């Protein structure tokens, strides 16, 4: 329930188009460097139900001891008044069902009992498994990374990771509220907060993201966004107003 | 044959070039409105349909295709007119009593109804074109690949002029064309007998 | 009088300036179609008539 | 080989789209030539040195 720092762990692919050997700027939702998280741990007595805010996208993370997290519920009232997403991972299939849900108190496996008027139903099919969820023009973009996380007192690594864009969904739904489904048998999950940020992204010959800048936190980052480069010669330079 | 389109307006592309292009993916939003409210389905416009029922994004690239039919659909339909906040683009709302009162009003459709108040079927085809293997593509037949001649080529809707030469450039499993120098397509992949051709 | 012009669209010139201009030569292509297919008679367009 | 010309009917009691519309496309050109078809504006007196 304590606070840690985002050690450059929120960089994703903003546009679906292909680019290589270029450094380009963006004004996208992003999780800036040295940010705060709200990660909760699982004990013998622990969290039951909490609605944390889905503020124009969320950065989800876990460490995933065995199979602890099962998925997410995206909605705006969490009743059978407005439909909800309910991403689950039962068996070995990941499914999404935008229906009207009268779900129970705490979402657990061994999540919902009543579901009517489904508008969408699709079957898709110490590990980090970090995700970025965002909603733009009626589309739910999910960016996932299956990192083999290192090893207790938990924290976050410093290795850069270009989160690979996974499948996106044509849901047609507005989301402002969010709930995590766990496993209750009679681990850690982490919550970020996306915000509008100008960033600079580089690409290699393979289309992979090399490094990020996030010119809203540091003067050197603002200098790197100003001069359109990642290596800056010695001297004095006027800078723009990216902060 | 037997379907006369009252409105076929394409933003981003042209209706004269829909044959030549292969789309990566296409979605079709389908609904039915009054005849005078067809003009509201355009990017950057407000009304009762473009504010409270169905809004279009400002970066739209698609085709609105609407046709009048006052005889096929007879009855009563529902529409929203009393929402507190305007919708975000490509969003849906089904709360009938979000204000407490009924926010969904009815409107009838008979053949013997005046001019503006008649049923029009609208399909909004939103497709995107990018560097990906296409799924929906045009009806134009292929031709024989000829090399070492200055030819006009149409590779998946990437029209160009040049000489195609067999090359061994490094592509991914999803790449269809190669950007080089100042954003020039000079390495492409033929869709039949997949190999790398340098322009 | 007695003719209501449903569509008068001029490309290259304007309908407000047709008085001021003398044309070297004029041709008139005349035909009759359905009411919804009038919108296809414009440069750069496809349909059945176009 | 087959008949490529299809028929369509015209009655007064027909819906919106399927009604007759008369189309005239006036294609004229303007260049360095003595004009034939010209506008209805009357001439004035030629005045010089003003
Ligand atoms: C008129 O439209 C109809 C259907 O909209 C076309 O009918 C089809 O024609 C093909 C080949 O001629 C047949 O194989 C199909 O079985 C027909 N469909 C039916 C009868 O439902 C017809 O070809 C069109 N005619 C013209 C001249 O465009
Ligand atoms: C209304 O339209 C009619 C026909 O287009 C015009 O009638 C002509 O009028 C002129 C002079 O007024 C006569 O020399 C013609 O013989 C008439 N044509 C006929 C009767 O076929 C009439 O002038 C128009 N009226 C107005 C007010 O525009
Ligand atoms: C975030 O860290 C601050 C200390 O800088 C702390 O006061 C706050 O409680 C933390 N947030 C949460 C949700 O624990
Ligand atoms: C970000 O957070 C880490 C860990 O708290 C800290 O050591 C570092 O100085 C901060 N700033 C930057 C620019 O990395
Ligand atoms: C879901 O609908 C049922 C209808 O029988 C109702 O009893 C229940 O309270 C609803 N759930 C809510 C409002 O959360
Ligand atoms: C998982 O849920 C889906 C959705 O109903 C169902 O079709 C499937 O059989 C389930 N699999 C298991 C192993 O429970
Ligand atoms: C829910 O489903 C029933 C069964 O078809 C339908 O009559 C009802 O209209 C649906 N609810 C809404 C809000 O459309
Ligand atoms: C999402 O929709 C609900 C119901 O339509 C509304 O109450 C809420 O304000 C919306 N949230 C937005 C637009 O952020
Ligand atoms: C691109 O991938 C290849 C492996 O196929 C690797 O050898 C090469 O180093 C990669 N390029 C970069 C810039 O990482
Ligand atoms: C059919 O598709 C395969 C797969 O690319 C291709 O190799 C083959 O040449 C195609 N045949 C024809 C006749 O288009």
């Amino acid at each position: 329930k304590q606070n840690v720092s985002s050690l450059m762990r929120g960089v994703y692919y903003p546009d679906d188009i292909y680019r290589s050997n270029v450094n380009v700027l963006f004004t996208v939702p992003f999780l800036r460097f040295n940010s705060t998280l709200t990660w909760y741990n699982f004990w013998n007595q622990a969290y039951t139900s909490r609605v944390m805010e889905f503020g124009d996208g969320i950065y989800f993370s876990t460490v995933d001891k065995s199979n602890a997290v099962r998925g997410w519920i995206f909605g705006t009232t969490l009743d059978n008044t407005t439909q909800s997403a309910l991403l689950i991972n039962n068996g070995s299939l990941v499914t999404i069902q935008v229906c009207y849900f009268q779900f129970c108190a705490n979402p657990a496996f061994l999540v919902y009992i009543s579901s009517h008027n489904c508008t969408y139903s699709e079957v898709l099919s110490k590990r980090l498994r970090e995700f970025v969820f965002k909603n733009n023009d009626g589309f739910l973009h999910i960016y996932g990374a299956y990192q083999p996380h290192v090893i207790a007192t938990p924290s976050l690594p410093s290795t850069f990771k270009p989160l690979i864009p996974l499948w996106k969904l044509p849901l047609g739904l507005n989301i402002t509220n969010f709930k995590v489904v766990l496993t209750f048998r009679s681990a850690n999950f982490a919550v970020g907060s996306l915000k509008l940020t100008t960033i600079m992204l580089s690409f290699d010959v393979n289309g992979t993201i090399d490094k990020a800048v996030d010119c809203s936190s540091d003067p050197l980052s603002e200098l790197k966004c100003t001069l359109k480069s990642f290596n800056v010669s010695k001297g004095i330079y006027p800078t723009s107003n990216f902060r | 044959n037997s379907t006369s389109f009252s409105t076929f307006k394409c933003y981003g592309v042209s209706p004269s070039k829909l044959i030549d292009l292969c789309f990566t993916s296409v979605y079709a939003d389908t609904f039915l409105i009054r005849f005078s409210e067809v003009r509201q389905i355009a990017p950057g416009e407000t009304g009762v349909i473009a504010d409270y029922n169905y809004k279009l994004p400002d970066d739209f690239t698609g085709c609105v295709l609407a046709w009048n039919t006052a005889q096929q659909d007879i009855g009563s339909y529902f529409y929203r007119s009393h929402r507190a906040v305007k919708l975000k683009p490509f969003e849906r709302d089904l709360s009938s009593d979000e204000n407490g009162v009924r926010t969904l009003s009815t409107y009838d459709f008979n053949p013997n109804v005046p001019l503006d108040y008649q049923a029009t079927r609208v399909v909004v085809l939103s497709f995107e074109l990018l560097n990906a293997p296409a799924t929906v593509c045009g009806p134009k037949l292929s031709t024989q690949l000829v090399k070492n001649r200055c030819v006009n080529f149409n590779f998946n809707g990437l029209r160009g002029t040049g000489v195609l030469t067999d090359s061994d450039k490094r592509f991914q499993s999803f790449q269809q064309f190669g950007r080089d120098s100042a954003d020039f397509t000079d390495s492409v992949r033929d869709p039949q007998t997949l190999q790398i051709l340098d322009i």
